[PDB]
Parts: C-alpha cells; structure tokens; sequence
C-alpha cells in the first residue's frame, strides 16, 4: 500500500505505491533496485509535493492534447515552478505531468514576438548586431502574406 | 434521339 | 523558484518547439543565440510538415536532395499554402477540376477531367498541369506541366485567398509536330475516344469543336476560383460529393450532390454553353416521395408525366400559401446501362436555358436513387435521362472551413456566371 520517498533536501514522505509507480523512474528504482526509500536527489520537497498531488488526481486514468481545467488550476504557479515541475516530471519519467506542463508553456509562446517571448520568460538578447541582422533575414518567409 | 431539344441541360 | 526556459535541457526544448505551429518558430528563432541554433533540428520541421500539411517527408530523399523539411516548411509549404486545395478554372462556362497538392518536394496541380462519353462508371482521368519544385539552396520553382514535350517555365500568382492564375512561358511546348490538328486529334482521343469520323455527325461535332477552340484559347494561362466538398451529415443524409453525369450531347459533366435540410443540390462544376458551370444543375425535394408502380406502369410515360405534373401543383400551393427500375418508352437514355434496381425516388426540378444561357428555367423531373452512388434525372419536358455517378477518387485539402463557408462558396461560383 506504502512506500517511502525522499526529497533531495531529505524530507521523507509515505506514498501509495500505485501513485508513485506513475513515475517509472520511482517504479524502477523500487522494484529493481529494490530502494526503501528511494532517494530522489534532484526534486526537493516543495515540488514533491506537487507532483504527488498531482498524480494523486490522476491516478484512475484512461488522455487528451487539451488541457483539463484541474490542471490548468495546479498549474496557476510562478514559472520557476512550472520549469521546476518540468525538470520534475522529466527526470521522474511521468509522462502526463511532462505533457500537460510543456503545453503550458507552449501555449504562454504562441502568437508572441521574439520581444515579447523574451520578456515574458527574461531571456537577454544575447545576439551581436550582425547576427541579429542575420536572423531577421533566414526568417522574413514568416511574414509572406 | 430527342436532341430536338436535350441541349438545353 | 528560481528556473528558467533557457536551464531546460536541450531535448526538452526540441520536444516544446516541436508542439509548436511552425509559425511560431521564427519568432523563436530570434529570440536568442541558443533558440536559433536548437531550431536548426529537422526533427522540429518534419513534424511541423505532417502534422500542418499532411507531408511525410523521405530521409533518404532529403539526404540525395540536399534538401531539410525546415526548407520545405518555409519555401514550398508556407510560401504556398493559399494555392492548396480544390479550384474550378474560369473557362467561360466550361468550368473544371484542379486539385492542388502536396507530394514530397513538389505542389503539383492536378486537373480532373470525366471519362468518355457515356461511361459515367469509369474513373476519372487526371493530368497534371502544373508543379512547384523544391531544389538545394534555391527558390522553389514553377514549372508548366501541359503539352506533350515535357516540363517547362511557368509562373503562378496568388490574388487572394480564394484565387490564383497560372502563365505559361514557353508556348511552343504545346504544339505538336503534326499541328493543331493533331492537337484536336490528340485531345478528341483523350476527351472522346472517337475519331473526326465517329463526331461528324454532327450537332456534337460542332460543340466539341467550339469547346476545343474555345478552352485551348488559353494556353494553359488561367485563372482558378476556390471550391469545397460539401459537409457530410448522418441522419440527415444520403450521400455528398462530386458525380459523373451525363448531359446529352455535352457529354459528361461534373455535378456536386449537396444538402440543404429538405433539398438536395447539385451544382455543375464542369458546364457547358446552355447551362453553365457554377450553376444549380437540378434541385431535389426530399419530402416529396414518388411511389414506384410495377415495370408496366413504369413503362407509361403518360402516366409518370401526370403523376410529376401533380406533386408540381402541391408543391405550388405548399409555396405559395429496392425494386425493379425502367425508363419509360420513349424517354431517351445516352447510357442505357442504367441499373435496373432502384431504392426510392423523388420530385425534383432541373435548369434548362438556350444557348447562351439565355431564359433559364425550372422543369419538373424525377429524381432516381439507385444505390449509394448512383442516380438519375429524368427530364420530364426533354423525354430524356441523366445518369450520374460518383467520384470515387479522394481529394486532399477540399473541405470547407464550416457549412456556411460552403454555402457562400456555392453562391460565388453561380455569379460568376450568372
Ligand atoms: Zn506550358
């Protein structure tokens, strides 16, 4: 019914096993590693908590490519988190919480401005003037009408 | 044949 | 706390980019030293190619090409994604069939032409008339597919988002050795399978005359107006789409069987002089049933005339405030293998105008369903039938963006001839 995780800042939490076998990463290390309690070094407490709740919900799942208004509600966080979530999911090996997380982002990308998709995610125009100049030209196709 | 008229469609 | 895009890994980036629509990747792209290179990935593209456009793209093409999917998105794709789709040329009342479409690194424009007069079973005959080709390192160029000495320069103009044209640079590629009679031979065998022998005599001589004149006037330089498909429907239907009919002495035409609630339409696509392409060929009224009698009722003209003449007098006051199957006798019948079974039939009226089109007008007919796609028209004033079936080709990029769409699209090509 239980098994132990813990959090790279060694926060130890009980959780039922056919939750924590979404993530195969976990599933793997309990199984074939035979891990009691499987040591997750790089997801910290906070973020555990997350990705358990999260696959908590899920947990009788047949999914879709649009978002469930649930998770759009779980993911109403600060970006930090949902890249944390990302990174989270991705070394976990969840595939759903990678799914619905990196559409997230795609979504907060589409329509936008190479100015206004720096903006919004702080990204430093690291281009020199001639490659700036090049950039704009290897993608005008875009605005052929 | 009634192409007296058949033409017309 | 904390994170950024930028800390992702790089396969992480590749797989959000990847979900993207490609239009959003050049943004991207200039966004930051780190996004322009990741973009480099031709995984990006390909998928960005199959998922938008429908194209799977060859590796090992690509790699004897020296061609990327990142070029083919953003030179072939992109730059011509109006032209694609389902036209009808404007070629006085002829009209016509040129599905435009994706094949590997090439658009080709492929026109649809009926089989011989009368075998409305036969498949469609197809040529293409124009393809758009992707090279390494290049502009993707435009090529005219018509005549028989091969490929050669063409230019294509996008108007609108409903219509293009097409020139042809380089004429003497559609001329033949023996001269423009054997160009009227050559098209009479493609457009017939007759001779000037089996034509001469004599009304449809001289129709398939005019038309070869009139049509080859154009040089392949044509202009080309935005159909659709009809919108499918479960209950409420039997059965969209295009159809191979017959027309007397016109030969075939091509006929678009569409819904519209308790009426059906079909709405020529190819045309001829007296009733032209665009217009509505014939309009079914779906709650007006026709009881079929036995074979020797069935036989009595007289009898079919006065029991449509009647259900056109209901009709008149409404508006105003499978068994055996044969043609009466002495109504004609280019086919004559018309099947004879048939599942219901019903009221319907048909176009009919002079040459010209001159004082169109609306007579009662019957219309016959014989299976899931085949019909008929018997034209009650002409004693004359039509025998249509359908299309059983497939068309890539046709359907319309919703029934309104269709509807508006129904209304333009009847002005356009109107
Ligand atoms: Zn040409």
């Amino acid at each position: 019914a239980s098994i132990k995780l813990q959090s790279s800042d060694g926060e130890i939490f009980e959780v039922d096993v056919e939750i924590a076998k979404q993530s195969v990463t976990i599933k793997t290390m309990l199984e074939d590693l035979g891990m009691d309690p499987v040591p997750l070094p790089n997801v910290n407490a906070a973020i555990l908590k997350k990705v358990i709740q999260w696959c908590t919900h899920h947990k009788d799942d047949p999914g879709t490519d649009d978002i469930p208004v649930w998770d759009q509600e779980f993911l109403k966080v600060d970006q930090g988190t949902l890249f944390e979530l990302i990174l989270a999911a991705n070394y976990l090996d969840i595939k759903g919480l990678l799914d619905v997380t990196c559409k997230t982002v795609a979504n907060m990308i589409k329509g936008k401005t190479p100015e206004e998709i720096r903006k919004t995610f702080n990204i430093k125009n690291d281009f020199t003037e001639e490659e700036e100049a090049q950039v704009r030209k290897e993608n005008q196709w875009c605005e052929e009408k | 044949p009634t192409d007296v008229r058949d033409v017309d469609i | 706390s904390g994170r950024s895009l930028l800390e992702l890994p790089p396969e992480l980036l590749v797989e959000i980019f990847a979900s993207l629509p490609g239009t959003d990747l050049p943004s991207l792209a200039q966004v930051c030293t780190k996004f322009r290179r990741i973009l480099h990935t031709d995984t990006i593209w390909r998928r960005r190619c199959r998922e938008e456009y429908g194209v799977c793209e060859n590796l090992r093409k690509l790699e004897i090409t020296g061609v990327s999917c990142r070029d083919v998105y953003a030179k072939l794709l992109h730059r011509y994604r109006h032209i694609l789709g389902l036209w009808q040329p404007d070629i006085g009342p002829y009209g016509g069939l040129l599905n435009v479409v994706v094949d590997g690194l090439f658009i080709i424009g492929w026109m649809y032409l009926p089989p011989h007069d009368p075998h409305v079973d036969d498949p469609m005959r197809f040529k293409p008339l124009f393809r758009i080709h992707l090279m390494e390192r290049k502009a993707a160029t435009v090529e005219c597919m018509y005549g028989h000495k091969g490929p050669h320069h063409g230019h294509i103009q996008i108007v609108k988002k409903d219509e293009f044209s097409t020139k042809c640079n380089q004429t003497d590629h559609h001329r033949m050795s023996g001269g423009r009679q054997e160009e009227f031979r050559t098209w009479l065998r493609e457009e017939w399978g007759r001779t000037l022998e089996d034509i001469f005599h004599e009304h449809m001589q001289e129709l398939i005359l005019m038309k070869f004149i009139y049509t080859s006037q154009y040089d392949n330089c044509l202009t080309y107006r935005r159909i659709y498909l009809p919108p499918s429907r479960p209950d409420d239907l039997i059965k969209p789409g295009l159809f191979k009919g017959t027309y007397g002495s016109h030969g075939l035409e091509i006929v678009m069987l569409s819904f519209h609630g308790r009426r059906a339409r079909g709405t020529k696509i190819t045309g001829d002089p007296n009733i032209p392409a665009g217009q509505q060929t014939v309009e079914i009224d779906l709650r007006h049933r026709i009881q079929l009698p036995d074979l020797e009722n069935q036989r009595n003209f007289n009898e079919l005339s006065r029991i449509v003449l009647e259900v056109r007098e209901r009709v008149r006051q409404e508006q105003q405030e499978g068994q055996p199957f044969v043609l009466p006798v002495g109504v004609s019948s280019r086919n004559e293998d018309y099947p004879r079974t048939c599942r219901m039939c019903f009221y319907g009226t048909g176009l009919i105008a002079g040459h010209g089109f001159t004082s169109p007008e609306r007579t009662p007919g019957v219309f016959i369903l014989f299976d899931e796609d085949r019909f008929g028209f018997v034209w009650l004033e002409l004693k004359s039938f039509s025998l249509y079936s359908r299309v059983q080709a497939t068309f890539r990029n046709a359907d319309a963006p919703s029934p309104q769409a269709f509807d508006e699209m129904l209304k333009n090509i009847q002005s356009l001839t109107s």
